[PDB]
DNA sequence: GAATTGGTGAGGGTTGGGAAGTGGAAGG
DNA sequence: CCTTCCACTTCCCAACCCTCACCA
């Protein structure tokens, strides 16, 4: 068996609601060390990684490692049935035809249960460079979300530049130009509102906002997001899920062709 | 009864008087005469017992102008079938039950192809019944039909009757099928007195036709301004007509302000058109004089354009107003179907031919258009409102117009209709009225009944429609159908022989062709040409030039070349597929019948199995839910047929009412319980075709194909002789030759029409020989063939358009093209072959060729020879100069069925589906499209081609943005208006919203229900600005109000524009310019600008923007920051699949 | 003459929208006992009864019977214009073919006054009989609304089952089955918050969930809902309207194909 | 140079959210006195007028009078990027083709800085008529919005009837007919609910609800709406913005000639 | 008593679900 | 008193259903 119980179903709800848009089908790798998911969007421009650690569940059992395929929109549908206060339990077995779920209120006034149908998948696996990044910035997630929405109204592509004084987002289009700027918080009112920039050397990169729009749906997970950037390699955005785990999106940049010539 | 019997005697006598008045003197005297059968009718004759017997009257004409009738008595009959051993008991009851009502009953063996095990030779005894009159048949069948009806549902002597056949064949057709009497043939007839029936026999020796007197007429009437005429109010002004090339005119001096002089009208030297004139003081004198001149000349065919609609009802009513019963003077009376018919002459209407066999668009069914298209001259025109003023102000022009309609009617009838219709009459049992009026599936059915009779087959009963049949999975079906002909527009834009075009090719396909070149030619000569390969000397040389050109292509597969534009299509595809496979409507079988056939043996080769695609649509309710809704109607009750009648329970309704109530209930229930009312389902089916079954249908199709090609050849021979006789100038020989030329041209057209008919008939509702499978198997085999021709062409070159039977493609300039062979036999000294043809043809010959054809060689021994056949052959048209295809406005879609193609001379070769042909579409679109197609020919590069094409599309945008500032006010109303039709009555549409319905109601408000009342109203409207934000349908305003009186316009526009303060009532203020400019923008995008973006050229029309998606794609192409993929930046670790 | 006045004027708004979409047009019967209404689904699978009491109105004059045809969309588009706090007056006459509605603001500074046309209907009626329902359920309304919505995502038919100690809802479909269990409790906080199920003998029946998604529109009328069931007998949903009346929906159980 | 600083940055958003339905492209003008915009609506049915006095801004520099052609859908979309608390600042140069918009977060946490392309426009305008009206009505804006929505539900057009003691609205159409009356308040406890009327002579007039149902889009701009009406002269519907400015619609009365 | 087939474009109206904004009441 | 969550209404786009006339 695999069996897990979660202290609050809102976490797994917010996770599925963040995966639902970007990857339509995926497979989960499950082990006593935790749950891992990695998958690539239908255009290979961006890559999703999710890890939930063994310790964050209220109770956990995993007799053997498992892999199983899930049509994520149907899981998000079933998970629309659970209430925000509910406690949720997952059960599965190595016959791997179905995933059983149980949702209940903290008072056991009511019980809900379901059997999601699993599916078959084939997918390609990528590695990760594990470098240090020439710049990292830590940001209030609601501010990055508004930055993405507002600049997406100006145009389809964003330029991100990190420099010693402050990070800059810029975009332009047929309407004109837009610039949004952040700076080092000198006096911290509260850490969740603080922005911090640390760097080796300044960085300039450009990206398609149509994907960032899909990452910022993670904002209701946690109040702060990590951005990591370095020359000529994918941008990283990272959200942390309590003590349980982390969700990361990698986005490949747009690069100047003239050197290719 | 006796009152009806005397009424039948009265009508028989009256009709005999009426045709005697026209000189059809009945033959009553000993002798022999010969003549040409022009008409027939069924009638009773008084016999030696002074009883009525049913008979047929045959009408003959003679070269000297004399005429006669013959009356031939024949007993109507039909068949009944009975269970084993019933025949003597049932016949004795049939006789005593109805003694004196039935003439003769007898036992007849006949063969029914639906009988089990019948190929061995089994056939069954039917009983024939026959009667002294059809009225006794019509009575007795109604005494039998309940018993066979109940036994047909479940399964006295009436219960022993099992089925009844042939009871509804028309009696006269039953006679022409039986005696082989046929129309447009010379006959010798022998009269022996009433001691014997009159004997008729054909003479084949004579082929010349007489000239039966044909009268064509047309009329013009007064009418109220801006409104239709009606017979209570108006009077005829002129009637103009021609007899056998001589014209006559009558004019009414109550109305026409001056006497008319005789004059001559000739559009072109072939149309003689001399017109003689009679001036009459009174309408009653106009009518009387016309009735007198018809009674003098005594025509045998009477013709007018669409006469059943207006010209007969009006002259009938105006005659009856003065007490002249035209039904008594002329004899013409309206039949039950509302069509005028007469005893002594035939009513032929040109428009019922134009609507059926001319292949004109509905754009040009107006007489002046059909005349301009087929006769090659433009007729003369009047504004239909001005005729009433012109009859006072300048009568000569009204006379000229009304004569011109008579000339055009007469010559159009003579050249096209008359040869055709009598040629087709030579091969069908039907009268010339019924052959012209009836639908082609009926003609084909009568022809098949002729052949089935000669084979001694007994016909099936007409198929009867089932209602609300159930799918096996339990859903009630809305519809069943088969998947039709494949279509795909593969490419878009401009192709020309004179521009460089880029090809990429598969060298293994060239190697594959080059390996087989010898086989492709050896087959293409022997099977297609029928010239033995030994008879030709240069055969070994030409193969080397083919192989060396294919090698030179193989060495450089990717190149820039000029294109060859070719059209490659199959000749008579569907008949050839039928003949090749031996498909017959009765030949489809199942395992349950092949279980019975004694020829079902190990290795029996006769079962041919072919694939077709069934399609259904059904409602999602389940079997029990529908059955519950049926039960729910057990307590419902429904109105009577008349307001005071008794209310009807559901079981007392007709089955048509029952099915409609059930469909309403289930359609509401499904809309409540589900979002979606219907589901489509598609299913591959395999059907077994028997190969030994009687060939009468397939052999009929064969005979018509062969005789078509025989007459086509004879027509070529005689047209050469005619050209020689005209060049020599031997007028008597020219007349002889032209007569033979028109005889063969009309015969070949009639055989082409009959050959075309055989496919669709098998799907006609209630056809005798009906089955859906045979139409599906044909459509699917014609989709396979064209698909594989696409696949094979797509490696060599670039296919452009593909429809049901033919491909439009471009090929590289270096391709083989055509080759010549020299023959030792002088009978065919040179032969030419086309390589794209033999290339495709050998592909067809390998896959499709049938190898299971069987034919009965010895009827006494049941030995069948087994044979292969293929009759499908491609043929090549072109090569052409230029080809153009449009592109869709939506992303990635491609417009099927729209293109233009040009001959090497720059004359337009084809132009298909475009709004220039359509009826109703906005005239500005017609002119824009027509001019741009011509403009595409100019220039020598894509840049220059579009630089030319742009200016013609700019001109119209320049005019519209200028509000047509300088264009005369009378021009806009023709430029800016639609003329859309409306096929139904305004009440029959229901509560729908549309622009035509809106503007018909907008006429009803303005001139009353007098104007809407008739079907087929034409609606001319413009769409207006002032009711700002009102949806499009509500801004449609008739053109009529711009012709109406000022004080009516300034009222109705003030009402309809919802603007009481409105001061300006001018189209130039009212026009919604930004609607019409959006229409033109919708057109111009599909042809000149979107295709340009698909062919690597910048937007050629600065004023029109691309669609947003295309602007996004073109903007993303061009920026320097190219998007990398993640797989190119991070290492790929592997690939995995997950499975349980 | 008929005239009536209602201080809890929002009730008529709430009671009308629970019908507006389920039945297109209806014949109301007016009598001294109160407004009464039987009407049937246009597909005739399901039935409505509305019954007010004349005691509940602030004023009620009915000196003769009336029958009047109305299409409920036309009333709904007018009652949209009434504020929930405003006081409603209705006026009709026995020969008249129109109805008058007056809305009175508690401040007396605003008034409004609408006239609507009747429609000419007549309807043939059988009086709906009593049943000794073997199964009865009382529940908070929002729980039942959530059950019917959430099951609607799984599939279009619900198997409802009942027991001496609870109820079960279950649905089966392409995503897989789902269930909800509601056991009976002895401990209860308040009637607005608590369940009471009673059953004579076990029953389970299949019902079209897209219908219950219409019946649930009545939810704001009452903090509780009553349901009753028996084998081979329509399910009845019942809402109580203060003590001013009650509204009931009748639906036939699905015939099983097996 | 021209620049202005607006601490009440919401009002410029709500103004653009009001104008964008009646006019799609317009030319502003700027002066030492402040900002003006007056323009016929796209259908030429009704006239829109707005001005903001220079006394309303936190600071204002305007070296010369100037005009700026702008697309209101574009500026509306750009201003939807500013938060309601943010400071707005506008600046341009007399020879520039572009208007610069700065949005500052009050805490100085953040800056954002946008440009929009101008376009070149000229437009026909006349001195706006004003005179003593026969009727003036003052109302809670939400009440007038509900009245318009209800009468537009029942009917095509509203007729307004006026008296010393109250004002009445009426409409009729396929659904029937409807009558609504507001009487003058007897005494006022809190102002915004108070309905007050000035009345010199009885007036009754008819107007098209499509345009009032656009005009009411300014309801978020102020809690009190005003109507000015007189016989045979345009209705004026007026909203007053903070202290600094005002927004007026001019709409001509519907003629009823058919009788 | 009557009765050819299927497939496509163009223009227009109706229906249903998701996204965004506003108001209340509920919780800390 | 201030912030968050849930409920209800409005706005916008896509897909289906109607007509007629032409390509095979
Ligand atoms: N009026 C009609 N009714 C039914 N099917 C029809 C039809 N018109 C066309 N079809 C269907 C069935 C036939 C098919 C057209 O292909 P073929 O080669 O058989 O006809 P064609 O090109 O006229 O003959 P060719 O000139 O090459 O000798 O379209
Ligand atoms: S197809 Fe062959 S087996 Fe079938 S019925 Fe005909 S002859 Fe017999
Ligand atoms: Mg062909």
């Amino acid at each position: 068996m695999f069996e897990a119980r979660l202290v609050q179903g809102s976490i797994l709800k917010k996770v599925l609601e963040a995966l639902k848009d970007l990857i339509n089908e995926a497979c989960w790798d499950i082990s006593s060390s935790g749950v891992n998911l990695q998958s690539m969007d239908s255009s290979h421009v961006s890559l999703v990684q999710l890890t939930l650690r063994s310790e964050g569940f209220d109770t956990y059992r995993c007799d053997r490692n498992l892999a199983m395929g899930v049509n994520l929109t149907s899981m998000s549908k079933i998970l629309k049935c659970a209430g925000n206060e509910d406690i949720i339990t997952l059960r599965a077995e190595d016959n791997a035809d179905t995933l059983a779920l149980v949702f209940e209120a903290p008072n056991q006034e009511k019980v809900s249960d379901y059997e999601m149908k699993l599916m078959d998948l084939d997918v390609e696996q990528l590695g990760i460079p594990e470098q240090e990044y020439s710049c990292v910035v830590k940001m209030p997630s609601g501010e990055f979300a508004r930055i993405c929405r507002d600049l997406s109204h100006i145009g389809d592509a964003v330029v991100i530049s990190c420099a010693k004084d402050g990070v800059k987002f810029s975009a332009s289009g047929e309407l004109g130009n837009g610039n949004i700027k952040l700076s080092q918080t000198s006096n911290v009112d509260k850490e969740e509102e603080a922005v911090t920039i640390e760097m080796n050397e300044p960085v300039q990169l450009t990206f398609a906002l149509r994907y960032l729009n899909f990452f910022t749906k993670a904002t209701p997970l946690s109040s702060t997001v990590t951005l990591s950037m370095s020359a000529d390699v994918p941008l990283v955005v990272e959200y942390k899920i309590a003590d349980m785990g982390h969700l990361k999106y990698y986005l490949a940049p747009k690069i100047e062709d003239e050197e290719g010539s | 009864s006796s009152v009806s019997a005397l009424k039948r005697l009265e009508r028989s006598q009256w009709t005999d008087k009426m045709d005697l008045r026209f000189g059809f003197e009945r033959l009553k005297e000993p002798g022999e005469k010969t003549g040409w059968l022009i008409n027939m009718h069924p009638t009773e004759i008084l016999d030696e017992d002074k009883r009525l017997g049913s008979a047929v009257d045959y009408y003959f004409i003679q070269d000297d102008g004399s005429r006669f009738k013959v009356a031939l008595p024949y007993k109507p009959y039909f068949y009944i079938a009975t269970r084993k051993g019933c025949e003597r008991e049932v016949s004795s009851f049939l006789s005593k039950k109805f003694q004196g009502k039935i003439a003769k009953v007898e036992t007849v063996p006949k063969e029914d192809l639906d009988l089990p095990n019948h190929l061995v030779g089994l056939k069954r005894n039917y009983i024939r019944l026959s009667f002294h009159t059809v009225e006794d048949l019509v009575k007795v069948r109604k005494e039998i039909s309940p018993a066979v009806k109940k036994n047909r549902e479940q399964d006295d002597q009436l219960d022993n009757i099992v089925d009844m056949r042939e009871y509804d064949v028309p009696y006269h057709i039953r006679l022409s099928i039986d005696l082989k009497i046929h129309v447009a043939h010379w006959y010798n007839v022998r009269y022996r007195g009433n001691a014997f029936p009159v004997e008729i026999t054909r003479r084949d020796d004579l082929v010349e036709r007489p000239d039966p007197v044909v009268l064509a007429f047309a009329i013009a009437t007064t009418k109220l301004p801006l409104k239709f005429p009606d017979a209570e109010t108006d009077q005829i002004m002129m009637i103009s007509y021609m007899i056998d090339g001589q014209g006559y005119l009558i004019t009414n001096r109550e109305i026409v302000s001056e006497d008319i002089e005789d004059f001559e009208f000739t559009p072109k030297p072939e149309y003689e058109g001399p017109f003689c004139v009679f001036n009459e003081p009174d309408e009653a004198h106009l009518i009387q004089r016309w009735f007198e001149h018809v009674q003098e000349t005594k025509p045998t065919i009477m013709v007018t354009y669409n006469g059943d609609f207006f010209d007969w009802p009006f002259v009938e009513a105006r005659a009856a107003v003065h007490g002249l019963s035209m039904q008594q003077e002329i004899g013409f009376q309206k039949d039950s179907q509302g069509e005028y018919k007469a005893p002594q002459c035939i009513h032929m209407d040109c428009l019922r031919w134009v609507k059926r066999d001319s292949y004109l668009p509905v754009g040009s069914h107006n007489l002046k258009a059909a005349a301009k298209a087929k006769l090659g001259y433009d007729p003369v025109e009047l504004d239909p409102e001005d005729m009433c003023r012109m009859a006072t102000e300048q009568p000569q022009t009204l006379a000229t117009y009304s004569v011109s309609d008579a000339v055009a009617t007469y010559y159009l009838y003579m050249k096209y209709v008359h040869p055709f219709i009598f040629a087709l009459c030579t091969i069908i049992p039907m009268e010339p009225d019924e052959v012209l009026r009836k639908g082609s599936g009926t003609l084909c059915e009568a022809l098949l009944m002729v052949q089935a009779f000669h084979a001694n087959i007994i016909f099936p009963n007409k198929q009867e429609q089932e209602f609300n049949k159930l799918t096996d999975d339990g859903h009630v079906l809305d519809s069943e159908t088969y998947v039709g002909g494949h279509v795909e527009a593969l490419e878009s834009g401009v192709f020309r022989s004179d521009i460089p075009c880029r090809f990429r090719m598969n060298p293994a396909a060239f190697d594959f062709l080059l390996q087989r070149v010898e086989k492709t030619l050896r087959h293409a000569l022997e099977e297609e040409e029928k010239v033995p390969v030994e008879q030709v000397t240069n055969f070994e040389e030409v193969c080397d030039e083919i192989k060396s050109k294919l090698a030179s292509l193989k060495d450089v597969p990717s190149r820039i070349e000029c294109p060859l534009i070719y059209h490659l299509d199959v000749g008579a595809m569907y008949p050839n597929i039928i003949l090749t496979n031996r498909l017959q409507p009765s030949a489809m079988v199942d395992e349950a019948t092949c279980a019975a056939c004694d020829f079902n043996k190990p290795g029996a080769n006769c079962q041919r199995k072919m694939a077709w695609q069934w399609r259904g649509e059904f409602m999602p309710a389940s079997r029990s839910e529908y059955h519950r809704i049926q039960h729910q109607l057990e307590s419902e009750k429904f109105p009577p047929l008349f307001p005071e009648g008794p209310a009807r329970a559901f079981h007392e309704l007709s089955r048509e009412e029952q099915a409609k109530y059930e469909k309403r209930r289930l359609a509401d229930y499904c809309r409540k319980a589900y979002k979606k009312i219907h589901i489509t389902k598609v299913e591959e089916r395999l059907t077994t075709i028997c190969q030994r079954e009687n060939s009468f249908y397939v052999d009929t199709v064969r005979a018509f194909r062969d005789r078509r090609y025989e007459f086509k050849g004879l027509h070529k021979v005689w047209k050469k002789k005619l050209s020689a006789a005209v060049e020599v100038g031997d007028a008597a020989e020219v007349k002889r030759c032209k007569n033979m030329e028109v005889l063969y041209d009309s015969l070949q057209l009639a055989h082409k029409c009959i050959l075309n008919s055989f496919y669709g008939y098998v799907m006609r509702k209630g056809a005798r020989w009906y089955s859906m499978e045979m139409a599906g198997i044909v459509c699917f085999t014609g989709a396979n063939i064209i698909t594989q021709a696409r696949e094979l062409i797509e490696q060599i070159g670039r296919p452009l358009e593909l429809d049901t039977d033919g491909i439009w493609c471009v090929l590289p300039n270096s391709f083989p093209e055509n080759f010549v062979f020299k023959t030792t036999n002088v009978k065919k000294p040179k032969v030419t072959i086309s390589y794209p043809g033999a290339m495709l043809n050998i592909m067809v010959k390998e896959g499709f060729t049938n190898d299971q054809y069987q034919e009965l060689a010895e009827p006494s021994s049941l030995t069948y020879v087994t044979r292969s056949e293929n009759s499908i052959f491609f043929e090549v048209d072109g090569p052409y100069l230029a080809m153009i295809l449009p592109a869709s406005k939506e992303e990635g879609k491609k417009l099927k069925k729209r293109y233009a193609v040009f001959n090497e001379d720059g004359s337009l070769a084809e132009l298909k589906g475009f709004e220039v042909k359509r009826r109703g579409e906005l005239q500005l679109i017609k002119i824009f499209q027509s001019s741009v197609f011509e403009a595409f020919l100019k220039g020598s590069t894509l840049e220059e081609v579009y630089g030319s094409v742009a200016k013609v599309a700019d001109y119209w945008l320049d005019v519209l943005y200028s509000k047509a500032a300088n264009m005369p006010d009378s021009e806009l109303f023709e430029l800016i208006s639609e003329n859309r039709s409306m096929s139904r009555k305004l009440e029959d549409y229901g509560e729908q919203k549309s622009t035509s319905i809106s503007t018909a109601k907008r006429l009803a408000e303005f001139l009353g229900d007098q104007m809407v009342k008739d079907a087929g109203l034409s609606c001319r409207y413009i769409i207006s600005r002032k009711p700002e934000g009102s949806p499009v349908t509500e801004r449609a305003i008739p053109l009529a109000i711009f012709q109406a009186e000022p004080t009516v316009r300034k009222h109705f526009l003030r009402k309809w524009l919802k603007s009481s303060s409105l001061q300006d009532f001018d189209i130039r203020a009212i026009l919604d310019w930004d609607y019409y400019i959006e229409r033109l923008g919708s057109a111009i995008q599909k042809i000149i600008t979107i295709p340009a973006a698909l062919q690597q050229v910048k937007n050629p029309v600065p004023r029109v923007k691309h669609p947003d998606w295309l602007h996004k794609k073109l903007l993303e192409k061009n920026d320097v920051y190219k998007q990398k993929k993640i797989s190119e930046l991070f290492t790929l670790e592997g690939r995995r699949q997950v499975t349980m």
